[PDB]
Formats: C-alpha cells, sequence, structure tokens
C-alpha cells in the first residue's frame, strides 16, 4: 500500500498495472477508472515522447527550420502555419484510433482495454505475461516521464539552457 | 483537602468527562473543557501536529544561530523569515507542506471516522517502536512531553528575541536584562 495511514481506495482492486492503492484524493471514485487509465497512459506516452524530443532538439535540428535557444523556444521559431498541421494531424489520429468516439459517454462502448488503440505494428505484445510486464513498465515509465517533462520544460524556461547543457553548466538562479 | 474525586494534575478540579486516560500524556488537565466541545481525536491530532512542528522549530531556532549554511546568508532566524520570503524559498516550503497536509487532511477525516489513531501517520522507517508494543506507549509519552516542551520553548525563545534582540545562544552567554533596568530610574 502506497499510503499506509489511509485505507485502500475502494475502486483500486489491482487489476490495472501499477496499482498500489495510491488515490488519497479519491479520483477512482466518482469517475470512470477506464477513462482515468487511458488518460494516464496518454499523458505518459505524450510526455514519454516529449522527453526524447527535448533531448534530440538540442543537438539535432531539421534542415527546414532554424534552431532556437531552447527546445521550449523551438516552438516559437517555427512558423504558425505547419504548427496547425501538427494539431490537425493529431486530431485525425485521435479521431481514427478512438473510433470517432471522443467523450466519456460513448467511449468504451465495446469495453476495449484503456489505452489500447490497436497499435502493435511490430507484434511485441503477444505473450500475456510479457504483456503484463510491459504494461507495468510502460505505466511506470510514463509516471516517471511526465514528472521529468514537467521538470525539464520549466528548467529550460527559467535558465534559458538545454537540459544536457544545464547539467554540464550547473549554476544557481 | 476536602473529600471528593478530582483530577490527578489539578487537585481542585474534577477529572474531565472525555479525558478517560486511554490517550498518552493525559494527567486530567483540561480546565476549560475543550474536550467537551470538540472531539478528543481531532484535538490530539492538532496537539501532535503543533508539537512536532514546534520540535522542528526549536531545533531550527538553535541550529540557525549555531550554524548557517554556506548559501543564504548569516542572519538571525526571525528576520531570516522575511529574507526567505523575499528570496522565494519559503513559498516553496509552504507549497510542499501544503502538499503534505492535503493527505494529512484526509488522514484527519478518517480519524473522525475512527479508522486511524490520532496523529498516527504510520511513519516508522527505522522501526524504533514498531515491532515492540511496550516501547510504543513510552515513546508516545516521551513524544507528547517533548511536544509540549517544544511549544513552550519556541514561544519563549521568540518572545525573548522580541524584547532582547539577541540570539538564544547569544542570550545564554551575554545575558542582559531588558529595557536597561540595571541602572534605570523611575521605570
Ligand atoms: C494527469 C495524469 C494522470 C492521470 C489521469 C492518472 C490516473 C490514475 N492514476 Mg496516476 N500518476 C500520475 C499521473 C496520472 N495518473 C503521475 C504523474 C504519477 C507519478 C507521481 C502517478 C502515480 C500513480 C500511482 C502510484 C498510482 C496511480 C493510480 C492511478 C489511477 C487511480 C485514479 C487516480 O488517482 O486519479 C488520478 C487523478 C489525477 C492525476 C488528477 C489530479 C489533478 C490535480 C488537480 C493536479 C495535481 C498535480 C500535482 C502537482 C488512475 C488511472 C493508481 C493506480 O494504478 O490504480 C489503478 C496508483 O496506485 N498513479
Ligand atoms: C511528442 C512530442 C513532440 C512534440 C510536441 C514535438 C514538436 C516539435 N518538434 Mg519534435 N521530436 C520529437 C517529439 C516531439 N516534437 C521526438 C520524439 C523527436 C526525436 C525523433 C523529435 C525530433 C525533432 C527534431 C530533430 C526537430 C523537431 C522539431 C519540432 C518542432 C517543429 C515541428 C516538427 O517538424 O516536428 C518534427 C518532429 C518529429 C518528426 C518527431 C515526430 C516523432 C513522434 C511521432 C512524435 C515542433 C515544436 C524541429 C524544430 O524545433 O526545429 C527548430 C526539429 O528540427 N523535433
Ligand atoms: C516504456 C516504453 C513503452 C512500453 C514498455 C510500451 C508497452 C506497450 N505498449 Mg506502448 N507506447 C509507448 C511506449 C511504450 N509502450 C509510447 C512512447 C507510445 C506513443 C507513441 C506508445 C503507444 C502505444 C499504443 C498506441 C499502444 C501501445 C501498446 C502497448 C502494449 C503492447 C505493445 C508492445 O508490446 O509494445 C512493446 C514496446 C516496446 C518494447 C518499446 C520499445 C522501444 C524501443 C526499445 C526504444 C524506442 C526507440 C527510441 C530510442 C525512442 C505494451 C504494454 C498497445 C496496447 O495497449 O496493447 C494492449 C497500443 O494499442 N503503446
Ligand atoms: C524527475 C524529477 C525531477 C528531478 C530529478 C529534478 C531535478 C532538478 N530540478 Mg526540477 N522539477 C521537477 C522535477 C524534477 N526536478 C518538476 C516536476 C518541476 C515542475 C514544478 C520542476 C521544476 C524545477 C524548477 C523550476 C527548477 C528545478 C531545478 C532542478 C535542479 C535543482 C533542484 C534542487 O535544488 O534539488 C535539479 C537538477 C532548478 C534548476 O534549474 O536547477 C539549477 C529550478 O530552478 N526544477
Ligand atoms: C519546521 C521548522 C523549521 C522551519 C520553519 C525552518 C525554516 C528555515 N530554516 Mg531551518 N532547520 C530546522 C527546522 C526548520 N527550519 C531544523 C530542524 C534544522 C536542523 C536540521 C534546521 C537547520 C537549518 C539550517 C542549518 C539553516 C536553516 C535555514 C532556514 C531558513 C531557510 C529555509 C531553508 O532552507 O530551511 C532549511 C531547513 C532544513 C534543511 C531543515 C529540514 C530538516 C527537517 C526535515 C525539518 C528558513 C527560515 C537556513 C537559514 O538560516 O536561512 C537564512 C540555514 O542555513 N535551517
Ligand atoms: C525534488 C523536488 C524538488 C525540486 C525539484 C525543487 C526545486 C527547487 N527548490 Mg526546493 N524543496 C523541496 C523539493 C524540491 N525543490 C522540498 C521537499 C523542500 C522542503 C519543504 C524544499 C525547500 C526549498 C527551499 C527552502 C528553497 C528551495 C529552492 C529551490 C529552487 C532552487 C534550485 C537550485 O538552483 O538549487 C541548485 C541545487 C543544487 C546545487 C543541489 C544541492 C542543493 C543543496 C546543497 C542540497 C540541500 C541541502 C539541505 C537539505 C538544505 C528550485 C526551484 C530555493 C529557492 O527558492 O530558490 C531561489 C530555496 O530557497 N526549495
Ligand atoms: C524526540 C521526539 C520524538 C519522539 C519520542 C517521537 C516518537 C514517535 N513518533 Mg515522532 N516525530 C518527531 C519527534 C518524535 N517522535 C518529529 C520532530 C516529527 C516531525 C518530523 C515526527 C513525526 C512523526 C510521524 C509522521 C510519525 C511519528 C511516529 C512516532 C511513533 C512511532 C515512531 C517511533 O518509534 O519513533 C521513535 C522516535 C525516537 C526514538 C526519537 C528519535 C529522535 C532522533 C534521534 C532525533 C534526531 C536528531 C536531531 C538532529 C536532534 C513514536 C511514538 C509515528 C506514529 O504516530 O506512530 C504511532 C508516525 O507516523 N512521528
Ligand atoms: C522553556 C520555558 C521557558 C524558559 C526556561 C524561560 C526562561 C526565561 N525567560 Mg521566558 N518565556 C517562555 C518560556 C520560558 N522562558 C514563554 C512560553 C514565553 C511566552 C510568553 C516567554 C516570554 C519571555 C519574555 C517576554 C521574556 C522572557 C525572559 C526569560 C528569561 C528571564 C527569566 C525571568 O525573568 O523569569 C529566562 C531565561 C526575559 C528575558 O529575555 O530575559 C532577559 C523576557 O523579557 N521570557
Ligand atoms: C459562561 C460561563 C457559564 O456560566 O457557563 C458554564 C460553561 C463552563 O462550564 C464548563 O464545564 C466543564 C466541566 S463539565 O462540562 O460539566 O464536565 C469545565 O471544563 C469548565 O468549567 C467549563 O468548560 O460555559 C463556559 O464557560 C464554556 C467554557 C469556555 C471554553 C470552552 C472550550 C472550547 C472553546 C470553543
Ligand atoms: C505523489 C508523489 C510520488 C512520490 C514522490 C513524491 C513524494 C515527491 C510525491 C510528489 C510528486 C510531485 C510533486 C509531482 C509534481 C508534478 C508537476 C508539478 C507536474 C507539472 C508539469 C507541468 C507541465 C507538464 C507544463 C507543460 C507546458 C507545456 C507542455 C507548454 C508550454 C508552452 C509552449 C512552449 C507552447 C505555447 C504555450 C506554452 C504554455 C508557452
Amino acid at each position: 500500500l502506497a499510503v499506509p495511514f489511509l485505507e485502500r481506495p475502494p475502486m483500486l482492486d489491482g487489476s490495472y498495472a501499477g496499482d498500489i492503492g495510491f488515490d488519497p484524493v479519491g479520483f477512482s471514485n466518482y469517475f470512470d477508472l477506464r477513462w482515468l487509465r487511458e488518460a494516464e497512459l496518454k499523458h505518459g506516452r505524450v510526455c514519454m515522447l516529449g522527453v526524447v524530443g527535448f533531448l534530440v532538439q538540442e543537438f539535432v535540428t531539421l534542415p527546414m527550420f532554424s534552431n532556437g535557444v531552447t527546445p521550449v523556444d523551438d516552438f516559437f521559431v517555427v512558423p504558425a502555419t505547419g504548427l496547425w498541421q501538427i494539431f490537425f494531424t493529431i486530431g485525425f489520429v485521435e479521431a481514427f484510433s478512438n473510433g470517432f468516439k471522443l467523450t466519456p459517454s460513448d467511449m468504451f462502448a465495446d469495453d476495449r482495454a484503456p489505452g489500447d488503440l490497436g497499435f502493435d505494428p511490430l507484434g511485441c505484445g503477444k505473450d500475456p505475461a510479457a504483456l503484463a510486464r510491459r504494461q507495468l513498465v510502460e505505466v511506470k515509465n510514463g509516471r516517471l516521464a511526465m514528472i521529468a517533462f514537467g521538470g525539464m520544460l520549466h528548467q529550460q524556461l527559467l535558465t534559458k539552457q538545454g537540459v544536457i547543457e544545464q547539467l554540464t553548466n550547473f549554476k544557481a538562479i | 483537602v476536602f473529600p471528593g474525586q478530582f483530577s490527578d494534575s489539578v487537585p481542585f478540579l474534577k477529572q474531565p468527562t472525555n479525558l478517560d486516560g486511554s490517550y498518552v500524556g493525559d494527567v486530567g488537565f483540561d480546565p476549560l473543557g475543550f474536550s467537551d466541545v470538540f472531539d478528543i481525536r481531532v484535538l490530539r491530532e492538532a496537539e501532535l501536529k503543533h508539537g512536532r512542528i514546534a520540535m522542528l522549530a526549536t531545533l531550527g531556532m538553535v541550529v540557525q544561530e549555531a550554524y548557517t549554511f554556506p548559501f543564504f546568508d548569516k542572519v538571525l532566524p526571525i528576520p531570516a523569515h522575511d529574507v526567505i520570503v523575499k528570496s522565494g524559498g519559503m513559498s516553496q516550503i509552504l507549497l510542499w507542506t501544503s502538499f503534505a497536509e492535503i493527505f494529512g487532511g484526509i488522514a484527519l477525516f478518517q480519524t473522525i471516522q475512527g479508522k486511524r489513531a490520532p496523529g498516527d501517520y504510520s511513519f516508522d522507517p527505522l522501526n524504533l517502536s514498531a515491532n515492540d508494543l511496550e516501547k510504543r506507549e513510552r515513546y508516545a509519552l516521551a513524544e507528547i512531553k517533548h511536544s509540549r516542551l517544544a511549544m513552550l520553548a519556541f514561544s519563549g525563545m521568540v518572545h525573548q528575541y522580541f524584547i532582547t534582540n539577541q540570539g538564544v545562544i547569544e542570550q545564554i552567554n551575554n545575558f542582559r536584562p531588558i529595557n536597561g533596568f540595571p541602572d534605570a530610574t523611575f521605570s
């Protein structure tokens, strides 16, 4: 149990990966646990790719664009047009992968697994025990990566330095 | 002097209605009857929270005058409050303690339901009194006595600084009476 001085939340049986009974504020109750699980997986995956993007944008820059001082400022130096192309592409992906159901009501109509968008092109998730281990690994890595992204974005905003550049040139504020 | 049942601490006041003696540190001292108006569990949790904060406060009020970190600056703690307010670190102390008290409030609301002991956050990483039960109540009595002593001590140190304008270590080595009373006339 993650919080020993509080009770185990009533809706956290332990079926999902990474469930250690950590919900003191009780979002498991009064909401849909599948919705929260898919939201957690989506945030984890987005930040998980975002950390790698912040690492790559320091040393690797696409020849079409001009690199900024920080990967945070790389959002501004690229033109406004093309940014909305990314916005609309993500909208199309989130519409087609979710089956054009986009609300807490109509989603999970077929009761699919939360976070299972049917995207396994390499076929890694075949063995169910390995599937559960990879579920746990993915969820814990997302829980680490969201905190990491929230840290590194603010570090790049405050110090105006890259993350590796900041780690090699550590200084007080 | 007259026959009758009274409290163990105060002999002219009766034992309070809700102070049965199960809780540690209970010598029957509740003259105004705070336990009659509010629950004893919430009061015990508030007492333990105040006492632990006061323990750390007395330790800080000693150490900060005894030894200041290489960062920040050499300054007395009472104006160091303002210094760290202007520096921004005290707002972060506030944020992190608020984040802890968010779960503390849920613990308190489960204490009213009677699911956890008041002030029992189950925090014993060194298992100093976890496996043994006889040591647990002795350490609880010691903790509550140190809590009350620390509240009194921090109040004393702060109000000594407020009129003396000297450090606690400074005052026990350079003890001067207040207001120039050694050679004061018509005071
Ligand atoms: C619960 C827990 C587990 C065990 C450890 C511990 C005891 C510490 C305890 C505490 C955990 C804590 C404190 C977690 C903290 C999480 C936090 C603060 C997460 C915050 C993340 C912030 C984020 C993403 C910000 C994202 C901003 C983004 C994208 C975009 C920025 C911008 C760009 C460049 C485009 C234009 C718009 C804008 C805004 C300028």
